[PDB]
């Protein structure tokens, strides 16, 4: 019968470089008057 | 007539307005780490 006991000791260093880049479009839509060309005080919107 | 648009939205009852945003960033990590593993192991072992 075989019996062994490891003592391991590790230390790591490291270092990492991160660029990014990125671009954001945005569109903003108001509801303000009915076809018939009063103001919008209530209703719905709506999407094509 | 030269030019030619690209349309980017329509509203029929109200405002259009639009943003465009570019971001760049840089960034970096410096990681130390340090460890300590302690195994043991038992094996009998024979005949066979």
């Amino acid at each position: 019968a075989k019996a062994t006991v490891s003592v391991k000791v590790t230390a790591s260093l490291s270092k990492a470089w991160t660029n990014s880049q990125s671009g954001t479009t945005a569109i903003t839509y108001t509801c303000d008057n009915y076809d018939s060309d009063e103001e919008f005080t209530r209703g719905c919107m709506w999407q094509l | 007539p030269t030019a030619t648009w690209n349309m980017v939205g329509c509203d029929q009852n109200g405002k259009v307005s639009q943003q465009i945003s570019n971001t760049i960033s840089f960034s970096s990590t410096v990681t130390a780490g340090v460890a300590v593993e302690v195994s043991s192991t038992i094996e009998k072992g024979v005949i066979f």
